């Protein structure tokens, strides 16, 4: 009947559950020391002014203002963070060959740090490894602009002088295309595994009910919002609280922390 | 297609 989180992992164990998709959030990024910006982080943000924090990722806005955005892209700019425990447990995942595909809600870009291989990952609000000239259209590498906003000055094209934006999608623009390999990865697998979000925005919130009913729904975050609570399913297992707890209760269940400490010792030195 |  109703499932518990030791149930799920003796169900990964005995690879009875062998094709998980992950979901992930922001939850699983202010352990790394990543701001949330849902204070005290807009020390970097709100002097400006934001007229409000949508303005971080309205097009419009940013035509008008950009400075705020690029102090938030300074703070993550690959360099400046490391993949916490919560990305090493989803690359051990995949090490054990167990993971169909991780979809991303963080542009922190973590998960590729991580040692997850792009083919792997889906970003779907993209991703600072690129950027893209808002008036040209011209594209560049992620470096090429490194030195311009590790100054705090606002990057310009060479080309045509426009403002060059890191390929995060903004709010109104289209996700990525690899965003719609939902359609075959969700029915797919056989465990949904949410970690650090509850999946309230749209389009996510959808992606939930494209599994089968058969396949266990596994949260592990603070709350539930979103539709794991608007259309609960009979194999659903919420674990609530602090993210890092959450899924070291989970590798202890899979009798994987030993394994999980030898890897995170291995990257941290690599 | 689908919108942030
Ligand atoms: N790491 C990143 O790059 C990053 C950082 C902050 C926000 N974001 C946003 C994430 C957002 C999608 O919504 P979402 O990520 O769900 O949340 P959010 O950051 O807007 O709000 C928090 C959400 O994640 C959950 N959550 C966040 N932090 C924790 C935590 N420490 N412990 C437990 N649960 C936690 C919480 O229940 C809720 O659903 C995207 O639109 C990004 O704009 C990304
Ligand atoms: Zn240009």
């Amino acid at each position: 009947g109703k499932l518990s989180l030791q149930d799920v992992a003796e169900l990964i164990r005995a690879r009875a559950c062998q094709r998980v998709v992950v979901m992930v959030g922001a939850g699983i990024s202010t352990p790394s020391g990543i701001p949330d910006f849902r204070s005290g982080l807009y020390s970097n943000l709100q002097q400006y002014d934001l007229p409000y924090p949508e303005a971080i990722f309205e097009l419009p806005f940013f035509f008008h203002n950009p400075k705020p955005f690029f102090t938030l892209a300074k703070e993550l700019y690959p360099g400046n963070y490391k993949p916490n425990v919560t990305h090493y447990f989803l690359r051990l995942l995949h090490d054990k060959g167990l993971l169909l595909r991780l979809y991303t809600q963080n542009i922190d870009g973590l998960e590729r740090v991580s040692g997850i291989p792009a083919s792997k990952l889906v970003e779907a609000h993209g991703t600072f490894a690129s950027a893209t000239c808002t008036v040209c259209q011209r594209p560049f590498p992620g470096e090429d602009i490194r030195a311009d906003v590790m100054a705090d000055r606002v990057p310009r094209c060479p080309v045509c002088t426009g403002v060059v934006k890191p390929d995060i999608v903004f709010f109104g623009e289209p996700l990525p295309q690899r965003f719609l390999l939902h359609v075959v990865d969700f029915p797919m697998a056989d465990l949904l595994l949410i970690l650090g979000t509850s999946l309230e925005v749209e389009p996510f919130a959808s992606l939930t009910e494209a599994v089968r009913s058969s396949v266990p729904r596994l949260l592990i975050n603070r709350d539930l919002v979103g539709p794991l609570a608007w259309h609960p399913r009979s194999r659903d297992v919420a674990q609530l609280g602090d993210v890092v707890h959450g899924v070291e209760s989970l590798v202890e269940l899979l009798g994987w922390t030993e394994e999980m400490r030898d890897l995170v010792q291995r990257e941290t030195g690599k | 297609q689908p919108k942030k």
